[PDB]
C-alpha cells in the first residue's frame, strides 16, 4: 500500500495561482540573486493540456537498408547509396504503375512528378491524414538528391497546416 | 517470443500495437526490432516510440534510463527538444500520481525531489528551444512546480514554528524569500518571520518585517 | 588509382560514412598498393569481415566481404556455478558480444579469461570450448562448451613458529576451516583470497592484543596440491616477547576537556599492552570529543616502544575543528508519508552545533517507529563553507497494514464472515486507524479504533476506541444465552522518559446477559452479587452498566520496529472500577518480550517472551465472568486450540426451557449433561501465565535481497490458567482447578512473511503434554480460519 | 436371509460416493479461474451445497480456505505460472439414516500453460487426504472411522477457438486415485453380532468434460457465460464386503457409475484485485446424480 | 494542568566568555569569522550587521539567551558590537 | 542433491590383465597408518637387511628386512605437549648414512635419529617446514624447506652452515624440489622452473638459470604434478621442470643442450642410454639421452594418480592410486605383467636394493615385493 501511480492524462496544472510578483517598500531590498527557479517570460506559443501530440514527431522506417528514412517536421526521406544512379528510377516507376497510385502530370522524359492527394489511416490516435506527396529525384551524380514536399495536408477533406 | 520477420512488417505491426493500445505487445515488438538491428537506419524511429511506450505504459525508470542514454550516443538532433520534454514529464509524473488523493489529500509535503529535478529540466529546455511547440506546456508546469517547492518549504516552516525553534524558522524563510519570492507561499511565510523575531526579543527587525508585511498586504 | 566506388558489400554493421571516415583509400588521390595493405590493416583492426579480400577492378577496389556479423547470440551450457550475468559482462570484458562483428582470433583467450574467473572461485579444474552455428543470411552465434572440474578442498591450515599458544586455537578463531563437525555443520572447505586476507587481519589481531607488539607476520605459502584437488596453507610468525604499558601521554590541543580524557585514559600501572584497548580508547575520545561539536577532529595513536626494557608507552595526538555544523536537514525518499512525521522524531534541530549521538538517537528512533524498512545516515559538508553540514537521512518505506479476513465453517449453513483492516499510518499522517469486525448467523461484532499519536508536539498521545458486540444467539426463537454488550474508551497517554510512557482514561461497558445455562462459575459469582435465580431454570436477565479507570506504563526500546534484533518491551496494562459502578474489580496484565543477539552480524538471535495476570472483586464481589483471561491458539501459546486452556465448566441439571428439541441444544438438559458433570467447554478463569521461548535462525533458501523480509524460528510455550476461587471442598470429584500446577507446553517450527497483506505466519506444532480434553491443532495460519 | 443387508450395503456404497464424489474438483469451482493474475498469492476462498439424489437422499456442506504463491517462471511449453497451495476441508454431511463431518488438508500445486488460449493443461497434483467422523443410527451402532487418501491427476485437454473475444471453447480430461481404509465392525441388531468390514475401495474416478465458456466486459470488470458438460465415469469400483448375517457369507460389489454432469457457472473480475464468483451444478442418468449445488468461490490477490 | 516531559532545544552560535572577550571594533569580516565561526543568522534586509544569538532551552527550566548584534560597515570593517546577557523582560517558565 | 552436482575428467580403470609371472609379498608390516591422504613424501628406505619407515604423525620403526621384525618402535611426537602428543607430522623423506635416519618435519624441525635404539642424536630448526627428502654429502645434509630455504645443516651437531636464498611465488606446487651433488657441487630444483645450484662449501649461487613454464604467470593446468628433482649423468646433468618439459645441460654452464616442452613430466629416472619417466598426464614413455626423441609410450593410466618408477631386474615399475603394480618391459613398451596388493592405494616412491623391493601404501604401509 505504497504507490499505484497514474498518469494516462491529467488536469490539475492550468490553474495554479499565477505569480504575482512581491513588491518592497522603501529601504528593504532583498537579493533574489541565487534566483534559478526563475521562469523566463516567452511568447506563447501553443497548446496546453490535453491539446498537445505527445505523439512523437514522425520518423519513417527504411524500406531498403541503406535509407536515411529520416522526417523532420513535415518532411520525409529514403536517400538511398548505391552503385549507380540508374536503378532507382525503374524501381519507383514500376512502383507507381503496378501498385495503382494516382499522378496528374508526370513528365516522363524528366523525374519531377507532381501527384494528387494521398490519404493513410491510422487509428493511433482517434483522427485520420491525407496529403500530397511530391518526390523529386534529380541525380546530382553517382547519388540521387531526393526530397520530398507536401502542399496540403487534408484532415479527412479539411486542410490544416 | 520474437516472429523472425522483415523489418518494416514488424514496425507496422508495432505501430498497430500503438493504435489498439496494445502497449505491451508494442513494447515487445519494437524492443525486438530495436535491439536486434542495432544499426537500423530507423534506430531513431524506434528509440523515440519506444520511450513514448515506456512512458504510455507507467513504468518509468526504463523510460529515464532509456531517454539517458539516447542523450548520451545522439548528443544532437533535428528532434532533441521532444527528448528533454518527456524526461521533464516523465519526472513530473513521478511527482504526485498515487490516486490515494480520491480522499483529497494535497500532497505538498511528500519529498520535493522529483519535483526539483523535473524543474531543471523543464527550465533547461525553455531556455534552450523557447520558439518550439513544446514551450507553453512547459512554462505552465514550471508556475506548478515553483508553487509546489515553495509549499514545501512553507510546510517545514510552519512545522518548526510549532515546536519551538525559531533560528531555523528564520532560517527556512530566508530561503522562500530568496529563492521563490513570488508565490503565494512566501506570502502566507512573512507572518512565521515576523512571529520568530519577536520571540527572540530583536524587535527592530520585527517592524522591519511588519513593514514588509504591511507593503503587500491587499 | 582513380577509385568511383569503394565496394562495402554487405556490411550489416557499419554505414559508408563511417567507412568514409575510417577510409585509406579516400577518394581524390593516386592510391597504390602501400594504400590497399593500409584498408586491409584498418579492416583488420576494426575486424568486421572473416576475410578481407580487396580486389581491383580496373581502377576501383571491392573487398570480398566474408561474414562475421553478426554474434547472433551468447549460449552458455550448463554454468551451475556463477550466474550468467557474471558470464556476460566477464565477456564483454574480453570484447565480443551480440550484435558486434565475430572475432575469431580470440575465442581461445576468452576462454581462458573464463579459466581465470573460475580459479578466483576456488574451482581450477575448467575446460571451455566456443562452437559457432549457421543461421539465415548474417546470423552465426558463439556458444560456450563448459566443463567444470570441482571446488578444491582446504586440507591443513598450518601455522609454524608459534611457541606461546596452540595452533587448534587459532585455526578455530580463524574464518575459514579444515575440519567441520558433521553434527554441527557450519560452513564448507573452500578457499577464497578474501577470506585469507581476513584470516591474516584476524590472525595478526590476535597476537597483538595480548602484549606481543612486536608480532608480525613472516611470509604466506599456499600450494596446489599436485591434483587439481587440494589446498594447503602455511603461515610463518615471530611472537617476540610481549610487552608492558607504562603510562598515556595524551598532548596536543584538547579545547578544553581534558578532564573526561584523563578519565579516559586510565591504565592500572603494570598493564599488558592491549591493541584493541589502544583503539578503543582512541575511538572514545573521537566519540567524546563529536559530542561537544567536534564532529571532525583527527586523533592518531603511536605506541612508542623501548625494547630495552621492554615495555612501551603511548603518545597520543588531538586537534579541534569548528562546531556549528547543522543548517538543513532534509529526508529523501519519504514519497507516501508526510515530513512532519519525521521531523517529529529528530532531537537534533536546525541551527545548534552538531551532537553526533543527537543525529544518533534520530536514526534509532526513526528505525523504532516501524513504517519504514531501511534508514541510513549521512552526513555533508555544504562547500564554500568551513563548518556547515546537511545531515540527510535515507529513508525507504515498506508496507504497514493489513486487510485480515477469512470464513472457515463449522454448523449447517455456510456462514462466516471474520474480516478487519488495521491501517496503521493511515495516508502518512501518522494516525492508526484501526476497523475490524464480523457478522454469523447469530453473532454481530464490530469494532473501530483512532489514536493520533501526537496530539500535541510533547508527545501527548490520545486514542479512541467503540466496539459494539451482540451475541443474539437466536438457537430457534429467544432465552438462549442472549449476550448484548457494547462501550466505548479514551486512552490519553504521555511519555515520561527516552523510552518511557504512561496513560489513563476512562471506559463505560454495558453488558446484558440473558437466560444463560446455570452453570456452577457463572452462578458463584451470580449469588455472590446479590442476585439468586433458580438452579434449574433457563430463564434469568442480569443487566450491568459500569466505567473504570484505564492506566498503563511502557518501556519500548528496540533496534527495529518489525522485525527487532535486539532490546526489550513491556506494558503493564491496568483497569479499576470507579465507585458507583455496578461492579468492582481489578485486573492488571503484564506483557513481555526479549531479545539477545548471538552472532555480532544480527542474524542468530534468541528470542524471550511472557505474559502474566490476574484479576479480583473489591469487596466480596468477583472480577465479572465475562472478562476471564482466555489462553491458547496462535500468538500466545501455539499448537492448541484458540481459547481453549483453562478450567472446563460444569452444569446443573435442567428439565425445561422451552427451547429443546429431541437431540437439539445439548447444553445440559434433562438429555445430557446433568446434575454436575464436566462438559468439555472453555469458560477461562481469572489468571494467567504464559511463558515462552524462541530461536531465530536465518530463512534457508532465499537470497538476502528481501530475505531480509522474512523471519525463521524454532520455538517452546507453555501456559496455564486457574480460578482463584475455585472452591475444591464441596466439589471433590472434580479437577482441582485452583491448583496451577498444571503447564501445557509444546514446541515446533513457525514461518514469517511480510506479504503486502501484511505479517502473515505458519506454524506447525506439537502439544508435548495435555490435560482431560485440550483439542490440538498442529497448524495454524492467518488468511483465512485456522485448521 | 437379510433382504435388508441391500439397504443397508447399498448406505455403505452411498457413504463412499458421498466421501469421494463429494472431494472432487476441477480448477473450476476451486479458483474460479487463473488466467491473467497479477501479484504473488491469495486467499482462494470456497463455499458450496449439494443435497444428493441417489436411493437414499442426502445432503451437503463445505469450506475450503486456501493459500499460496505462485512465481512466474516461464519455461516450458506453453506459458507456465507454477503456483503452491494448501487447503483446509470441514466437510459436513447427512443421509436418509446418519449423519457425519470431517476435517482435511493437503497440498494443491498447479500450473496455467493452457496452451495460453484455454486446454486446462496443468500441472494440479491435489494431494488431500481426510478422517471421516460419522455416526450412524441403523440401530444407534454409531460410529465407524478411518482415514482416506485422495490423489489427483489435474490437467484438462482443451483446443481453444477463440474467433471472438468471447468464445472459450475447450474439452475437459481429469482421472483421481484413492483410497478408502478397511473399516472393520459389527452392527448388533440379533445378538449375534452382525458384522461388516469393507477391506477398501481404491476407485478410479473419470470424466471428459467439455467447456463452452462465453466472455465479457465491463469497464474493468470481467464477466462470463460459464456453461460446461461431459461424462463423469469410474473405472474400478471394487467396493466389495463381508456380510456376516451370521445366516451365511455372501459378497456383493458395486459396479461402474456414469453420470453426465450440467454446469451453468459464471464468474467475475471486478477490480483487479478480486475474482468473485457463483457457480451452479447439475447432474443426470441415474446413480449419485446431485441435484441442488451451488458454488461460491472467491480470491484476493495481492 | 501540569506538566512532566520535553527534550531540550538549541539554537546556534555557542558562546564562550573569552571568545566573546575577544572580538573588538576595527576588525574585518573574515578576522571575526575566523575567531567565532560562521553566523547563522544573518540580516538581508539592508545594512551589513550579523546576528549572534546563543539561546539553550533547558527542558522546563526558563529559558537563557545571549543575544549578540555585530554591526559591520559598507566595505566590510566593524565599526559597532551591541552586546547583551540574558534577555530582558521575564523568560518565562 | 548433493550427489549429481560434480563433474571431472575420468580415467580408464585397469586395460589387458596378462599376469606372465606369479607377483609375491614377503611380509605386510603395519607400521601404522599413515599418510592419509595429505600429499607428502614419505618414502621408507633400506641399508644393510634394515627397513626404516615411518608415519605421518607419530613412530619410526626399525624392521627386519627379512621378515619384518620390529628392532625397536620409538615415537617422537612429543610424550609430553600442549594438546594429545603433539603430532609430530613427519614429512620428510626417511634416508639413510652412519649410524642416523633423517626425517624432515613439519613444525620445522629436522630430527636425527639413531640405528641402535633411537636417542636423538641432535635435532635443529630450520626456517620454514621441511619437506624434501633430506641428502647425506661431505659431512653437509641439504634440506630444501618450503620458504625455497636450502638451509644446509651440519652433520653431528645440527648445525646451520649456511642458507641460500630462492624466489617463491603464490601457487607453487607442493615445492618438493630435493637437492642432489655432483662433484662437490650442489644442484637444486626451485619453485618457479629454475634450475639453480650452489657450491656445496659456501653457498656460491654458482648460476641461476630459468628451465621451462613453471605453474604461475604463465600456469600450465593446475596438473603439474611434478618432483622438480634432477639427476647427474657422466658430465652432463638433465631435469625436468617444475612442470617438466624436460632439459639437458652441464654443470658449469647451463647452457641447454636441448628441449623438449611437450612432455612436462613428473617423477623421473634415467639409466645409461635411455630415459623413463612419467608423464603429465601418465603417458609412461621411454627417450634417447642424447636428444629428446620418443621411443615408445603408452597411454593405460590416463587421470591414474602414479607414483615414480623403478628399475627393477630387467623391468620397469609403477604404482598407481588404486593398490595395483603395473609391471613394463624396457623396450617397446606395452604391459608384461599385473597384480594389485592394498585397497588404500600407493602414494611414494617405491624403493630398489638387494633384490628387495618396497613401497608404503596410505594405511598398510608396507609391501615387500618380489617377482
Amino acid at each position: 500500500s505504497r504507490y499505484k501511480r497514474q498518469v494516462s492524462g491529467d488536469e490539475a496544472y492550468l490553474e495554479a495561482a499565477p505569480l504575482a510578483e512581491l513588491h518592497a517598500p522603501a529601504g528593504m531590498i532583498l537579493p533574489v540573486t541565487s534566483g534559478d527557479y526563475a521562469i523566463p517570460v516567452t511568447n506563447g506559443s501553443g497548446a496546453v493540456g490535453k491539446a498537445l501530440d505527445i505523439r512523437p514527431p514522425a520518423q519513417p522506417l527504411a524500406l531498403v537498408s541503406g535509407a536515411r528514412t529520416q522526417f523532420t517536421g513535415d518532411t520525409a526521406s529514403l536517400l538511398v547509396e548505391n552503385g549507380r544512379g540508374n536503378t532507382l528510377w525503374p524501381q519507383v516507376v514500376s512502383v507507381l504503375q503496378a501498385k495503382n497510385y494516382t499522378i496528374t502530370q508526370r513528365d516522363d522524359a524528366g523525374q519531377t512528378l507532381t501527384t494528387d492527394w494521398v490519404q493513410w489511416n491510422r487509428l493511433d490516435e482517434d483522427e485520420q491524414y491525407r496529403g500530397r506527396y511530391q518526390i523529386s529525384v534529380k541525380p546530382q551524380g553517382y547519388q540521387q538528391a531526393v526530397t520530398v514536399k507536401l502542399l496540403n495536408l487534408e484532415q479527412a477533406g479539411k486542410p490544416v497546416a | 517470443e520474437v516472429p523472425d520477420n522483415p523489418p518494416n512488417e514488424i514496425y507496422a505491426t508495432a505501430q498497430q500495437k500503438l493504435q489498439d493500445g496494445n502497449w505491451r505487445q508494442a513494447i515487445t515488438q519494437l524492443e525486438a526490432l530495436d535491439n536486434r538491428y542495432p544499426f537500423g537506419p530507423y534506430s531513431q524511429q524506434v528509440q523515440l516510440d519506444l520511450i513514448y511506450a515506456y512512458y504510455k505504459n507507467a513504468d518509468l525508470p526504463l523510460a529515464q534510463a532509456a531517454i539517458d542514454r539516447f542523450i548520451r550516443l545522439n548528443p544532437t538532433h533535428p528532434n532533441i527538444d521532444y527528448v528533454m520534454y518527456m524526461r521533464g514529464l516523465t519526472n513530473m509524473a513521478l511527482d504526485d500520481s498515487a490516486l490515494q488523493g480520491f480522499f483529497g489529500v494535497d500532497r505538498s509535503d511528500r519529498d520535493p525531489q522529483h519535483a526539483r529535478a523535473a524543474f531543471s529540466d523543464f527550465s533547461k529546455l525553455v531556455r534552450g528551444y523557447p520558439n518550439s511547440q513544446y514551450t507553453t506546456d512547459a512554462t505552465k508546469r514550471l508556475v506548478f512546480l515553483k508553487d509546489r517547492l515553495a509549499k514545501y518549504e512553507y510546510s517545514v516552516a510552519e512545522y518548526y514554528t510549532e515546536r519551538g525553534a525559531w533560528v531555523a524558522v528564520v532560517n527556512r524563510v530566508e530561503g522562500m524569500l530568496r529563492d521563490y519570492p513570488d508565490t503565494q507561499a512566501t506570502r502566507d511565510a512573512l507572518p512565521l518571520m515576523e512571529n520568530a523575531y519577536r520571540q527572540m526579543q530583536m524587535n527592530a527587525q520585527a517592524e522591519k518585517v511588519a513593514k514588509i508585511i504591511a507593503a503587500n498586504s491587499s | 588509382f582513380v577509385v568511383k566506388d569503394i565496394h562495402f558489400e554487405g556490411l550489416q554493421r557499419v554505414a559508408v560514412g563511417a567507412a568514409l571516415l575510417s577510409m585509406p583509400v579516400r577518394t581524390g588521390d593516386t592510391v597504390n598498393d602501400e594504400d590497399i595493405s593500409n584498408t586491409i590493416r584498418a579492416l583488420f583492426a576494426t575486424g568486421n569481415f572473416e576475410d578481407v579480400r580487396v580486389l581491383r577492378d580496373g581502377d576501383t577496389l571491392l573487398v570480398q566481404v566474408k561474414e562475421r556479423p553478426t554474434i547472433a547470440s551468447i549460449t552458455f551450457s550448463g554454468n551451475k556455478s556463477v550466474k550468467d550475468d557474471m558470464l556476460k559482462q566477464n565477456l564483454e570484458a574480453s570484447g565480443v558480444r551480440v550484435g558486434e562483428s565475430l572475432d575469431r582470433t580470440t575465442i581461445a583467450d576468452i576462454e581462458k579469461g573464463l579459466e581465470d574467473f573460475y580459479y578466483s572461485v576456488g574451482k581450477y579444474s575448467a575446460s571451455v570450448k566456443a562452437v559457432v552455428t549457421p543461421l539465415p543470411r548474417n546470423r552465426v552465434d558463439l556458444k560456450l562448451v563448459f566443463q567444470e572440474g570441482v571446488s578444491a578442498e582446504i586440507q591443513q591450515i598450518n601455522i609454524v613458529g608459534n611457541h606461546a599458544f596452540t595452533t587448534d586455537e587459532l585455526i578455530s578463531h580463524f574464518q575459514l576451516r579444515d575440519e567441520v563437525p558433521w553434527w554441527n555443520v557450519v560452513g564448507d572447505r573452500k578457499y577464497q583470497k578474501q577470506k585469507l586476507a581476513g584470516d591474516l587481519e584476524t590472525l595478526r589481531s590476535y597476537y597483538l592484543d595480548r602484549g606481543y607488539a612486536r608480532f608480525n607476520i613472516d611470509s604466506t605459502q599456499v600450494s596446489l596440491t599436485p591434483d587439481k584437488k587440494g589446498i594447503y596453507v602455511t603461515v610463518n610468525i615471530t611472537e617476540g616477547d610481549q610487552y608492558k604499558l607504562s603510562g598515556v601521554e595524551v598532548s596536543g590541543n584538547l579545547a578544553g576537556h581534558s578532564a573526561e580524557i584523563e578519565q579516559l585514559t586510565k591504565i592500572e600501572p603494570g598493564e599488558l599492552y592491549n591493541g584493541t584497548k589502544v583503539t578503543k580508547m582512541e575511538d572514545d575520545i573521537k566519540k567524546l570529543l563529536g559530542r561537544y561539536g567536534y564532529a571532525y577532529p583527527r586523533v592518531q595513536s603511536m605506541p612508542e616502544i623501548n625494547d630495552a626494557d621492554k615495555t612501551v608507552k603511548l603518545r597520543v595526538n588531538v586537534d579541534a575543528g569548528n562546531r556549528f555544523y547543522v543548517r538543513k536537514i532534509r529526508f529523501e525518499g519519504n514519497d507516501t508519508s508526510k515530513d512532519a512525521v519525521l521531523r517529529r522524531e529528530m532531537r537534533q534541530m536546525e541551527g545548534a552545533w552538531l551532537g553526533s549521538d543527537l543525529v544518533d538517537q534520530g536514526k534509532e528512533r526513526l528505525n523504532r517507529l516501524g513504517f519504514f524498512e531501511t534508514v541510513d545516515t549521512d552526513t555533508q559538508r555544504v562547500p564554500g563553507s568551513p563548518d556547515q553540514v546537511d545531515v540527510v537521512y535515507k529513508v525507504k518505506e515498506r508496507n504497514t497494514g493489513s486487510f485480515n479476513f477469512g470464513i472457515g465453517y463449522g454448523t449447517e449453513s455456510g456462514v462466516s464472515f471474520q474480516a478487519g483492516v488495521q491501517q496503521d499510518n493511515w495516508l502518512g499522517t501518522g494516525y492508526a486507524v484501526g476497523i475490524n469486525g464480523t457478522k454469523n448467523d447469530y453473532q454481530t461484532y464490530a469494532e473501530l479504533s483512532v489514536t493520533n499519536p501526537y496530539f500535541t508536539v510533547d508527545g501527548v498521545s490520545l486514542g479512541g476506541r467503540l466496539f459494539y458486540n451482540d451475541f443474539q444467539a437466536d438457537d430457534a426463537d429467544l432465552s438462549d444465552y442472549t449476550n448484548k454488550s457494547y462501550g466505548t474508551d479514551v486512552t490519553l497517554g504521555f511519555p515520561i522518559n527516552e523510552y518511557n510512557s504512561l496513560r489513563a482514561g476512562l471506559g463505560y461497558v454495558h453488558n446484558s446477559l440473558s437466560n444463560m445455562q446455570p452453570q456452577v462459575a457463572m452462578w458463584r459469582y451470580l449469588y455472590s452479587m446479590g442476585e439468586h435465580p433458580s438452579t434449574s431454570d433457563q430463564d434469568n436477565s442480569f443487566k450491568t452498566d459500569d466505567f473504570t479507570f484505564n492506566y498503563g506504563w511502557t518501556y519500548n526500546k528496540l533496534d527495529r520496529g518489525y522485525f527487532p534484533t535486539d532490546g526489550s518491551r513491556v506494558n503493564l496494562t491496568g483497569k479499576v472500577t470507579i465507585p458507583g459502578s455496578d461492579n468492582e474489580y481489578y485486573k492488571v496484565t503484564l506483557d513481555t518480550a526479549t531479545y539477545v543477539p548471538i552472532d555480532d552480524d544480527h542474524k542468530w538471535v534468541v528470542l524471550g517472551r511472557t505474559r502474566w495476570g490476574y484479576g479480583d472483586g473489591l469487596g466480596g464481589k468477583e472480577m465479572p465472568f465475562y472478562e476471564n483471561f482466555y489462553a491458547g491458539g496462535s500468538s500466545t501459546v501455539r499448537g492448541f486450540q484458540s481459547n481453549t486452556i483453562g478450567p472446563k465448566a460444569v452444569y446443573f441439571p435442567h428439565q425445561a426451557s422451552n427451547y429443546d428439541p429431541d437431540y437439539d441444544y445439548e447444553c445440559a438438559t434433562q438429555d445430557g449433561a446433568k446434575d454436575l458433570c464436566k462438559s468439555d467447554d472453555a469458560v477461562g478463569g481469572n489468571a494467567m501465565a504464559v511463558a515462552s521461548l524462541e530461536f531465530i535462525t536465518p530463512t534457508p533458501f532465499i537470497s538476502d535481497k528481501y530475505a531480509n523480509s522474512v523471519r525463521t524460528s524454532f520455538f517452546w510455550d507453555m501456559g496455564t490458567v486457574w480460578d482463584t476461587n475455585w472452591d475444591s471442598s464441596q466439589y471433590s470429584g472434580y479437577p482441582d482447578y485452583s491448583d496451577p500446577s498444571n503447564i501445557r507446553m509444546s514446541a515446533g517450527i513457525a514461518l514469517q512473511w511480510m506479504s503486502p497483506l501484511g505479517p502473515l505466519v505458519f506454524s506447525y506444532a506439537q502439544p508435548f503434554k495435555k490435560y482431560d480434553g485440550d483439542k490440538a491443532e498442529q497448524f495454524q495460519f492467518n488468511c483465512g480460519k485456522t485448521w | 436371509a437379510n433382504k435388508e443387508a441391500t439397504r443397508n450395503a447399498a448406505a455403505l456404497f452411498s457413504v463412499d460416493y458421498k466421501a469421494f464424489l463429494n472431494e472432487v474438483s476441477n480448477l473450476n469451482k476451486r479458483m474460479g479461474d487463473l488466467r491473467d493474475i497479477n501479484g504473488e498469492a491469495g486467499c482462494w476462498a470456497r463455499i458450496m451445497s449439494g443435497t444428493g439424489s441417489a436411493s437414499g437422499g442426502f445432503s451437503d456442506n463445505y469450506t475450503h480456505v486456501q493459500v499460496g504463491v505462485d512465481k512466474k517462471h516461464e519455461l516450458d511449453g506453453l506459458d507456465l505460472f507454477t503456483g503452491f497451495t494448501v487447503t483446509h476441508t470441514d466437510s459436513s454431511a447427512s443421509a436418509d439414516v446418519f449423519s457425519g463431518k470431517t476435517k482435511s488438508v493437503g497440498a494443491g500445486l498447479y500450473a496455467s500453460a493452457m496452451f495460453d488460449s484455454g486446454a486446462y493443461i496443468d500441472l494440479i497434483g491435489k494431494y488431500v487426504h481426510h478422517d471421516n467422523e460419522y455416526t450412524a443410527t441403523f440401530a444407534g451402532l454409531g460410529t465407524r472411522d478411518y482415514s482416506t487418501h485422495s490423489w489427483y491427476a489435474g490437467a484438462e485437454a482443451g483446443y481453444r477457438y477463440h474467433v471472438t473475444e468471447d468464445a472459450w471453447i475447450e474439452p475437459q480430461a481429469e482421472l483421481v486415485y484413492g483410497s478408502v481404509s478397511g473399516k472393520q465392525f459389527a452392527w448388533k441388531d440379533q445378538g449375534m453380532h452382525l458384522s461388516m468390514k469393507d477391506k477398501d475401495y481404491n476407485p478410479l474416478i473419470g470424466r471428459t468434460g467439455v467447456d463452452v465458456g462465453k466472455s465479457f466486459s465491463g469497464k474493468d470488470w470481467k464477466v462470463t457465460a460459464r456453461a460446461g458438460l461431459g461424462y463423469q465415469f469410474d473405472l474400478l469400483a471394487n467396493g466389495e464386503t463381508v456380510l456376516r448375517d451370521a445366516s451365511g457369507e455372501k459378497r456383493i460389489k458395486g459396479e461402474k457409475d456414469s453420470r453426465m454432469l450440467m454446469s451453468v457457472g459464471l464468474n467475475a473480475e471486478i477490480r483487479d484485485n478480486v475474482r468473485f464468483g457463483l457457480e451452479f451444478e447439475k447432474s443426470a442418468f441415474g446413480k449419485y446424480n446431485v441435484d441442488n449445488a451451488v458454488n461460491a468461490n472467491f480470491r484476493y490477490s495481492f | 494542568e501540569r506538566v512532566v516531559y520535553r527534550p531540550d532545544i538549541n539554537q546556534g552560535n555557542y558562546l564562550t566568555a573569552n571568545d566573546v572577550s575577544k572580538i573588538r571594533v576595527g576588525m574585518t569580516q573574515q578576522q571575526v569569522a575566523y575567531a567565532l565561526g560562521t553566523p547563522l543568522m544573518s540580516d538581508p534586509f539592508g545594512t551589513n550587521t550579523w546576528f549572534y544569538v546563543f539561546r539553550q532551552q533547558p527542558g522546563h527550566e526558563g529559558v537563557t539567551q545571549q543575544t549578540l548584534t555585530l554591526t559591520f560597515n559598507s566595505s566590510g570593517v566593524l565599526t559597532n558590537i551591541d552586546n547583551k546577557p540574558a534577555l530582558s523582560g521575564n523568560g518565562g517558565h | 542433491l548433493f550427489n549429481s552436482e560434480e563433474d571431472v575428467v575420468k580415467m580408464s580403470p585397469l586395460p589387458t590383465v596378462e599376469n606372465q609371472f606369479t607377483p609375491t609379498t614377503a611380509w605386510s608390516t603395519s607400521v601404522g597408518s599413515g599418510i592419509g591422504n595429505f600429499y607428502s613424501n614419505l618414502h621408507p628406505a633400506l641399508a644393510d637387511n634394515v627397513v626404516y619407515a615411518a608415519d605421518r604423525a607419530g613412530l619410526v620403526k626399525a624392521l627386519n628386512a627379512d621378515d619384518g621384525k620390529e628392532i625397536w618402535s620409538v615415537s617422537l611426537a612429543e610424550k609430553d605437549g600442549w594438546f594429545s602428543k603433539e603430532p609430530a607430522l613427519l614429512s620428510g623423506g626417511v634416508t639413510v648414512s652412519g649410524g642416523h635416519v633423517y626425517i624432515g618435519s613439519e613444525k620445522a624441525q629436522v630430527y636425527a635419529l639413531n640405528t641402535s635404539d633411537g636417542t636423538v642424536a641432535w635435532q635443529t630448526k630450520v626456517a620454514g617446514e621441511a619437506l624434501s627428502r633430506p641428502v647425506v654429502s661431505d659431512g653437509l645434509v641439504l634440506i630444501h624447506t618450503s620458504n625455497g630455504q636450502l638451509q644446509a645443516l651440519n652433520e653431528a651437531d645440527g648445525a646451520v652452515k649456511w642458507t641460500v636464498n630462492l624466489d617463491m611465488p603464490s601457487l607453487s606446487l607442493r615445492g618438493e624440489s630435493a637437492p642432489t651433488t655432483a662433484f662437490g657441487a650442489a644442484v637444486v630444483g626451485g619453485d618457479n622452473g629454475r634450475v639453480s645450484a650452489v657450491l656445496m662449501e659456501q653457498g656460491q649461487m654458482i648460476w641461476q638459470q630459468r628451465i621451462s613454464q613453471a605453474t604461475g604467470s604463465t600456469e600450465i593446468d593446475r596438473l603439474s604434478d611434478v618432483d622438480t628433482t634432477p639427476v647427474v649423468v657422466n658430465g652432463v646433468v638433465f631435469a625436468l621442470a617444475y612442470n617438466g618439459n624436460l632439459t639437458a645441460l652441464d654443470l658449469r654452464s647451463g647452457q641447454i643442450m636441448w628441449k623438449r616442452e611437450l612432455g612436462s613430466v613428473n617423477d623421473f629416472i634415467v639409466d645409461g642410454n635411455r630415459i623413463y619417466l612419467v608423464d603429465q598426464n601418465d603417458r609412461v614413455m621411454a627417450l634417447t639421452i642424447d636428444g629428446g626423441v620418443t621411443l615408445w609410450t603408452q597411454s593405460d593410466l590416463l587421470h591414474r594418480l602414479l607414483t615414480s618408477p623403478v628399475l627393477y631386474n630387467g623391468n620397469l615399475v609403477v604404482g598407481d592410486s588404486e593398490g595395483y603394480l603395473h609391471w613394463i618391459n624396457v623396450e617397446d613398451g606395452r604391459f608384461v605383467a599385473q597384480q594389485k596388493v592394498d585397497s588404500s592405494g600407493f602414494q611414494t616412491e617405491p624403493v630398489a636394493a638387494d633384490g628387495k623391493l618396497l613401497i608404503q601404501a596410505k594405511d598398510g604401509t608396507v609391501y615387500s615385493i618380489t617377482r
